[PDB]
């Protein structure tokens, strides 16, 4: 029950719900603020590099249209909600469409252009690794 | 006025209204 | 409601209750459960299943970095930096997480009396 | 002339006599107007808003005021005096005698890894000091 | 009056106006004309001054082997980047107190931005 209910409230604080957060290398959830930049909501954990490690949350449907990955291969996992990723390569012209459910994973090389849009009418949320 | 933890929070705050779109 | 449940299904899946997570097959080393999604570089992203206090040998972040994410449940932590003398202790809860810099030694324990699964991060 | 009195409102700023620090797009630019003054263990401390963070700043003490010795831990320090004067007592790794200085406006010190140090106002006034990591 | 009296006479100095580094250990040396003070440090020319005479401009140079940051001490300049990769130079202008970072394999170029004296303080970490 214990394990259960913090796995929930933390769910619902990257959710945006709640107003409550999880109460030297470790960087703990309760420690996660959230900053809007572009319209986008974005908490990253304390890393040594920064920004490395972090949580993407979508408004309905809210779309980030396409940026290239310039100086860091990334990964985008779903941590909750439902997500379309256009992709797009070096020389391509065709981009390829994926649909990513919670605990999908897409993996973006480095120089690939990707755009991501939430697929539904609540707040989707996706954790983003950069390598 | 503060707390060494609290001037953390602070300064990583402001770091971050400042830098973070540099770094997405 | 049905987004929340489907999220359920996927953390009871791993408490043990494009790669999808229908892509990832739990394979057990030394008596841990290992799932790991298909990335270029092979086992780069995966979840550690613990059983109830199950403990996981000293290893060394030999070639790479290394980041740990509690997916669920508690951990116990102890790191040795290269050079230091003294292990370093941390406890870890659901979505704390811990960096693991390169040559550092470093042990993970179950700290609690349930399944507990972290996710491994190699950057 | 004009850069005469923008030169003594940032210092009278640095000092503690004013209402708003020099008021100001790159990122790479930290303003004079981002030295907002935070009190942390009865120190004033002010620090320029940068990409690692604390890097450069500004120490403003009080009359006669002395922060107890300390360690550098992770990075070098450099102790220049933005105005007043300061005594400085200076340990290394190893001895016990300490080396005492007495550094005016101007005058900048070196402490390398581990050193530890301790700085007091030598004066009846306000005393400013900036801290190069 | 004593301690602001004795700092005006620095600035008047570094303007040009008539393990401790004193202040009185700063000598002043000219590189294509202008005007270097270092202070005595581990490792040389981490921390010194730059004086400008008006409008005067400091050739386009590379932060190669070190990271530079230039803190106004006196005057306004206009300071312009290059970053790694960009094709757009970028613009900034410092006034007394204001600092610019430079990273590593950047490009930057210097100018004094008005018709008097300007002093900053370059920084090296």
């Amino acid at each position: 029950d214990e394990q259960e209910e913090a796995s929930t409230k933390l769910m619902q604080w990257l959710r945006g719900v709640g107003d409550a957060p999880p109460s030297a290398s470790v960087s703990s959830a309760n420690e996660l603020i959230f900053y809007q930049v572009d319209g986008i909501d974005y908490a990253f954990y304390n890393t040594k590099e920064k920004a490395m490690l972090g949580y993407m949350r979508f408004k309905p449907y809210q779309k980030r249209s396409m940026k290239q990955a310039k100086v860091h291969p990334l990964k985008l996992l779903v941590q909750f909600g439902e997500f379309n990723v256009e992709t797009l390569a070096v020389g391509e012209e065709k981009e390829v469409h994926s649909v990513l459910r919670v605990g999908d994973m897409i993996e973006i090389d480095r120089g690939t252009r990707y755009s991501i849009q939430n697929a539904i009418d609540k707040v989707s949320v996706l954790m983003c690794i950069r390598s | 006025t503060l707390t060494e933890q609290g001037l953390g929070k602070i300064i990583g705050e402001r770091w971050a209204r400042k830098y973070l779109k540099y770094h997405i």
